[PDB]
RNA sequence: CGAGUGGCUUGCUACUUCGAUGUCGGUUCCCUCCAUCCUGCCCGUGCAGAAGCGGGCAAGGGUGAGGUUGUUCGCCUAUUAAAGGAGGUCGUGAGCUGGGUUUAGACCGUCGUGAGACAGGUCGGCUGCUAUCUACUGGGUGUGUAGGUGUCUGACAAGAACGACCGUAUAGUACGAGAGGAACUACGGUUGGUGGCCACUGGUGUACCGGUUGUUCGAGAGAGCACGUGCCGGGUAGCCACGCCACACGGGGUAAGAGCUGAACGCAUCUAAGCUCGAAACCCACUUGGAAAAGAGACACCGCCGAGGUCCCGCGUACAAGACGCGGUCGAUAGACUCGGGGUGUGCGCGUCGAGGUAACGAGACGUUAAGCCCACGAGCACUAACAGACCAA
RNA sequence: GGUCUUAAGGUAGCGUAGUACCUUGCCGCAUCAGUAGCGGCUUGCAUGAAUGGAUUAACCAGAGCUUCACUGUCCCAACGUUGGGCCCGGUGAACUGUACAUUCCAGUGCGGAGUCUGGAGACACCCAGGGGGAAGCAAAGACCCUAUGGA
RNA sequence: GCGAAAGCCAAGGCCUGUCGGGAGCAACCAACGUUAGGGAAUUCGGCAAGUUAGUCCCGUACCUUCGGAAGAAGGGAUGCC
RNA sequence: CGUGGAAGUCUGUUAGAGUUGGUGUCCUACAAUACCCUCUCGUGAUCUAUGUGUAGGGGUGAAAGGCCCAUCGAGUCCGGCA
């Protein structure tokens, strides 16, 4: 994928719950996979911001729990690396739940997103209203 | 059926024993294809800090932006090419012909060294031509070596001593390259062989460990679950099969880690310079302060601070040279917060 | 830049940014004075910062 | 239908062990096989492209994480380039685990007159030993080669030191009616592996500084104990990963394959001689070790009555002993002193304010005081200690 | 089958159960995925009434499963603390020992060899280590059968 | 302090749970502390460890043999002068 | 609402009794059944000292074929016995 353009350290691993940052429905989800990752024996499939990550939804509407849906890590509790050393964290780990075609599912993106992520899923970039 | 999994640790720099030589030697110099001039040059670990630089990946998006950058310091003051060693050509690989020395020595030399008396160099000189004039003059090498003394924050004074390749021009032509250099005082500095921006391959003795067990010695994991309570922690779950009815020499075990030759490759050399612009505020911790001769070489260097450092263009460069990159800051912020 | 919690000339290519719940960037030019507002703790409350003193 | 190879299933035999070769599954760690799942190079197609289907060469590397079951097996999920199979006493219990089998207790079903049974189920139910030899990991002492120092050589040995993927441009282009949809090449990043390092982030930090609870030294100051820090906060040097740095191309020779010239066979033919090419595989390249390589090495210098080394003394870039490295007054090697660089957070005493209280008394605030206290680092400084001298040696 | 054996011929209930072979039974719950657990269905290989059946509040170091919370159980290891471990003085055993013994790779042999055959390798001694091998040591196998054995 | 509870300290007893010396003291083992992000992914099984925690107040479901369930759960409070 | 203070009642390392897990330490041991943490009971069918009774095909047994001096699906010694 294209270069991010910061150095992370995959805050969150398989089976791990982050928060659905935005308006689908969906309140809960449950890393299970990271688009595009092998890992090496005994290991817990690490997730980091600024991945597509396939999720579960965990908590929810009626309509949306149970679903396996696609999703980008927007945020994420463990520190980033920037160009100038700087280190950058967030109040929570999230995820923005992502189609096919790589578009948001819903509308509205709840909280900040970082400026890495714009780069990848623009898409998701022209959503965000607070980009950091 | 067991997944699958990498060997634990690289078998390449076996065995894992203390090295002979805490000075390093090359086994391998650049080719031959510029101008007539020696293949390295050494200095001394001094520290690490961060610098600021321009972007010089044509390539890189950031081409032009600033760039925090981490640099080691090494004290590189010059050195002195006091002979001139020729190799003859045998049907067993190379041979040492002979050498030829000098009369300036430098004054603590005798600290190491059992330095000539009675040298015949012109002599020596001749039977170096009349084997090239043969065609046996196999590669021209230059016995070297520092002046610790030069180096405060180094306690030695007596010198490191070690032999360096001269290459690039036809065998005649750096042959004399050579003799000029040495038939002075060998005096040399590193912008007598480098320039900012090249990238260089350095070598060193690691830092030392001592005995070390499995797991840190070859990452090996630690017992888990629990088996880690019955009394087993780093030790590994055994020494091989039935049979063979032996233990291969390839199970992690337990031994000497660290104090090892290693030569890292692409250094690119962020900075050649002089003075006191690298040192830290209170001193490079467990060294001193600098000021003179030195080098900021980009990331990590192996050894431990005032450990001999050897330099060498590299062998297996992977990209092209962007001399003289723009250091905009370096950074003079203490080493004790 | 500068320390947005307790005013130290930071140094560049050393440091951490943090976001908050609101979406704020409140330098840190330490994890020293960072584990100060876990405490509740103010930069002109704490004597010992460039804002205090 | 016929011909076989294997030794992984099962079965047959009863050669081997009954003065005992520890079970299944798992785990950890190392080596291997190829009947190749992926990765590389190839042939065929019901081969437009794209995605496939079948086949060849090929064992370099990879072949991951999870849900139920003790399971092996297998079923299922989501990722993947792929999530291949087998051998090593169904590798591995003087390594671990002890869930299943298979003791002694007990229940249910069945059978049994009964004790009790079960190639049924179920609950519970233990894991010895100080390593002589040998083996490999590392570390020393000697002898040999036959005075000393420094620098080399390179027979040999090891490596996977790299493997894989994604994205960009190529290009909405080739191709196709369309739908759909590439490549060469050059770029950026990710992953797995690898070796090294600590400027930065992160952890530790029972050095240290601070708050504070109980109790003891009358109070105050200041201190001990509360597990080997009472607890809470912060935490430098160091070590560390969760941090950071580096890890080719290219050559050479082949395989499968594509071909060239070419005869036996006037033609024809890639082959019989001969030749051009061609795999992640082989050699080289690169890294590591390596004068004990018995053909026991090379070069330079120094010295045989003196080169050099040991001892000793001060210490670490070294360290389980041994080893190693550096310094030893022509000195900064260690300590003290003083800066500097850092840690903590504002000292004791005193002054004031202080809810109140007749007063005594008063938690606290403030100023003095970015104070006091402390440092495993650096500098300056020969003040202290590196003194004294002993021995071996061609 | 619409009585026969042998007296009767399983009623309330409970039921895939600690009983169900088939079996990971079908359905649902629950999870990304549940041979697990619960509910329901149930022809019950081979449930069932004091050989007691069903029911259950409370009780339990009893068996199984789910959720919240917590966390070095794990991802994936790190640093630290105390006692050992290592060197020195002193004290001072035991297990074990047919012999020889520097081994490896194959082969061979009562078919599981340091010692045989062929090769390869190998200068001696000593320190620390983790235990691959001596089908290591420790117990005249508990398993199996046998004995004109025992209880 | 609820306490014959812990912790601390008397009176009293003892330094005889009777071998010492040295190495920032390595590997490895026994006890143990702290670990960022994640949080049972570990395992047959949360085995081990941890979490919780005293006292006061508000409040407390199903079911029940009315005894109980119940400290259910949940929420707040807590020193000093 | 108060008084009352019942119970094979509760919490409890009060004394005391027991012994779930770590399958931890130990396993030529401190110990021929031990150490540590955890855990259970703890006014009763309770715990305990001393005295006393039951003896081997017999006692005793809230029953495990448990216990009867490290000896129990039939104690121990000596004899039959070579
Ligand atoms: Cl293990
Ligand atoms: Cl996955
Ligand atoms: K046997
Ligand atoms: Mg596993
Ligand atoms: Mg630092
Ligand atoms: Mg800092
Ligand atoms: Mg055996
Ligand atoms: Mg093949
Ligand atoms: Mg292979
Ligand atoms: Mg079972
Ligand atoms: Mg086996
Ligand atoms: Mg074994
Ligand atoms: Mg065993
Ligand atoms: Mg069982
Ligand atoms: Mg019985
Ligand atoms: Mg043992
Ligand atoms: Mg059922
Ligand atoms: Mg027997
Ligand atoms: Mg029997
Ligand atoms: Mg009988
Ligand atoms: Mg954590
Ligand atoms: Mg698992
Ligand atoms: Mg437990
Ligand atoms: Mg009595
Ligand atoms: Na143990
Ligand atoms: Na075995
Ligand atoms: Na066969
Ligand atoms: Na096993
Ligand atoms: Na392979
Ligand atoms: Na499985
Ligand atoms: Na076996
Ligand atoms: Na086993
Ligand atoms: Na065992
Ligand atoms: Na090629
Ligand atoms: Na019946
Ligand atoms: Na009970
Ligand atoms: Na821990
Ligand atoms: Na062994
Ligand atoms: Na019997
Ligand atoms: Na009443
Ligand atoms: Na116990
Ligand atoms: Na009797
Ligand atoms: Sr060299
Ligand atoms: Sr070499
Ligand atoms: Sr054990
Ligand atoms: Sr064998
Ligand atoms: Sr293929
Ligand atoms: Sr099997
Ligand atoms: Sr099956
Ligand atoms: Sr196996
Ligand atoms: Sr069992
Ligand atoms: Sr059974
Ligand atoms: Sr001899
Ligand atoms: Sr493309
Ligand atoms: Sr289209
Ligand atoms: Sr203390
Ligand atoms: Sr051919
Ligand atoms: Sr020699
Ligand atoms: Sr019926
Ligand atoms: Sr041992
Ligand atoms: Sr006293
Ligand atoms: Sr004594
Ligand atoms: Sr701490
Ligand atoms: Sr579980
Ligand atoms: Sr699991
Ligand atoms: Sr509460
Ligand atoms: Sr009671
Ligand atoms: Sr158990
Ligand atoms: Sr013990
Ligand atoms: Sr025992
Ligand atoms: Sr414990
Ligand atoms: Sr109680
Ligand atoms: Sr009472
Ligand atoms: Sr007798």
């Amino acid at each position: 994928m294209e270069a991010l353009g910061a150095d992370v350290t995959q805050g969150l691993e398989k089976g791990s719950l982050i928060t659905c940052a935005d308006n689908t429905g969906a309140r809960e989800l449950k890393v299970i996979s990271v688009h595009g990752y092998s890992g090496t024996k005994n290991r817990h499939p690490k997730a980091g911001l600024g991945d597509k990550i396939t999720v579960s939804v965990t908590k929810g509407t009626p309509e949306m729990r149970r679903q396996v849906l696609e999703a980008v890590v927007v945020r994420q509790r463990k520190p980033i690396r920037r160009p100038d050393g700087t280190r950058v964290k967030f109040e929570d780990n999230a995820a923005v739940i992502v189609d096919e075609n790589e578009d948001p599912r819903g509308t509205e993106l709840k909280g900040p997103i970082a400026r890495e992520v714009a780069q990848r899923f623009g898409s998701v970039a022209s959503a965000a209203t607070m980009i950091v | 059926p067991q997944p699958s999994r990498p060997r634990k640790g690289s078998l390449g720099f076996g065995p894992r024993k203390r090295s002979t030589s805490e000075t390093p030697r090359f086994n391998s110099w650049p080719s031959d294809d510029g101008q007539p001039g020696v293949q390295g040059f050494a200095g001394y670990k001094a520290g690490m800090t961060h610098v600021v630089l321009v972007n010089d990946e044509p390539n890189s998006p950031r081409e032009g932006m600033e760039e925090t950058v981490p640099v080691t310091v090494i004290e590189t003051p010059p050195m002195r090419a006091v002979a001139l060693r020729a190799y003859e050509d045998t049907p067993y690989g190379q041979r040492p012909l002979t050498e030829v020395w000098t009369d300036e020595f430098h004054s603590e030399l005798d600290r190491t060294l059992d330095v000539p008396e009675d040298h015949d160099p012109d002599a020596a000189e001749e039977q170096i031509r009349d084997a090239h004039e043969a065609g046996d003059l196999g590669d021209l090498r230059l016995i070297t070596h520092t002046v610790p003394d030069a180096v405060p924050s180094v306690p030695k004074k007596k010198p490191d001593v070690m032999e360096t390749r001269v290459g690039g021009g036809s065998v005649s032509d750096r042959l004399d390259h050579a003799l000029d250099i040495v038939e002075d005082g060998g005096e040399h500095a590193m912008n007598d062989i480098f320039r900012a921006g090249e990238y260089a391959d350095v070598a060193g003795v690691t830092k030392g460990k001592g005995t070390q067990g499995p797991v840190k010695r070859w990452g090996v994991q630690k017992r888990k679950g629990k088996h880690a309570r019955q009394g087993w922690r780093r030790r590994i779950g055994n020494l091989g099969p039935w049979n063979p009815s032996r233990v291969r020499s390839t199970v992690p075990q337990q031994g000497q880690t660290g104090y090892h030759q290693r030569t890292e490759l692409n250094k690119r050399l962020i900075d050649i310079g002089e003075g006191d612009e690298p040192t830290v505020d209170g001193g490079f911790v467990n060294y001193g302060e600098v000021d003179g001769p030195y080098t900021l070489v980009k990331g990590s260097v192996p050894g431990p601070d005032k450990r001999l450092v050897r330099f060498r263009p590299a062998v297996r460069p992977n990209d092209q040279p962007r001399l003289d990159p723009e250091v905009r800051y370096v950074s003079n912020e203490s080493n004790q917060g | 830049r500068e320390c947005d919690y307790c005013g130290t000339d930071i140094e560049p290519g050393t440091g951490t940014m943090f976001v908050h719940k609101d979406g704020a960037t409140t330098h840190f030019c330490s994890s020293k004075c960072e584990n100060n507002a876990d405490l509740g703790r103010e930069a002109r409350n704490l004597e010992w910062t460039d804002t205090a003193r």
